[PDB]
């Protein structure tokens, strides 16, 4: 997240943290997800598609902190990974962005609600809010574009959506962006999602309820005048995850 | 590599 601020779990409880361990046993973050029912996370395809083996995975669901312990977290396995049959990247832009990670504790076991651990509701279908509403992203991914290191402390900013007719321009992002993909700016391009954001949540409050808007895709940098981040609009996948969370 | 849509892809 470029600018915005420090946050904590308690602010965005549905917020997963995804890992993967490697041969020889390092353990590196990966991407954002969020908790849509007790045994799924959703997230992005592009997070997985290079390693799709559902062993090489860690969930913390409850975690404020990149690198070390929250009180109260929870760890899980992936039991599944489901990916979207028509992925597919440009470039720049990554279709079909969507995935699905069915979770698992050591024990058997799926999330348990807490202080630190809710669910976040899904969109009803083809509803998002109006161009130029403020929407939250949150996640653990760089402060800088520049940067080496992803902050340890979860991050959280407020973008404004951006309509499809302006996403759209040549001088934004001409045909790259199709209808089931959402554009999230900042008026002075000064805050946004980065790299290791992707698959985290874009919330906004519909007819009063916080609702899952997006899941953060893509972008040509971060912060950057003209580029929008993109996000895969959720309210277009409905059947798509109806149909996969088994 | 330094941004969004390539976190854990080989070739970064």
């Amino acid at each position: 997240i470029i600018g915005g601020e420090f946050t904590t779990i308690e602010n965005q409880p549905w917020f997963a943290a995804i890992y993967r361990r490697h041969r020889g046993g390092s353990v590196t973050y990966v991407c954002g997800g969020s908790l849509i029912s007790p045994c799924w996370v959703i997230s992005a395809t592009h997070c997985f598609i290079d390693y799709p083996k559902k062993e090489d995975y860690i969930v913390y669901l409850g975690r404020s902190r990149l690198n070390s312990n929250t009180q109260g977290e929870m760890k899980f396995e992936v039991e599944n990974l489901i990916l979207h049959k028509d992925y597919s990247a440009d470039t720049l832009a990554h279709h079909n962005d969507i995935a699905l990670l069915k979770i698992r504790s050591k024990e058997g076991r799926c999330a348990q609600p807490s202080r630190t651990i809710q669910t976040i509701a899904l969109p009803s279908m083809y509803n998002d809010p109006q161009f130029g509403t403020s929407c939250e992203i949150t996640g653990f991914g760089k402060e800088q574009s520049t940067d080496y290191l992803y902050p340890e402390q979860l991050k959280m900013t407020v973008v404004k959506l951006i309509s499809h007719r302006e996403c759209q321009q040549p001088h934004y992002y001409g045909s790259e962006v199709t209808t089931k993909m959402l554009c999230a700016a900042d008026p002075q391009w000064k805050t946004d999602s980065c790299q290791g954001d992707s698959g985290g949540p874009l919330v906004c409050s519909l007819q009063g309820r916080m609702t899952l808007t997006g899941i953060v895709s893509w972008g040509r940098g971060c912060a950057l005048k003209d580029k929008p981040g993109v996000y895969t609009r959720v309210s277009h996948f409905l059947p798509w995850i109806r149909s996969h969370t088994k | 590599c330094s941004a969004r849509g390539l976190e854990n892809h080989a070739a970064c």
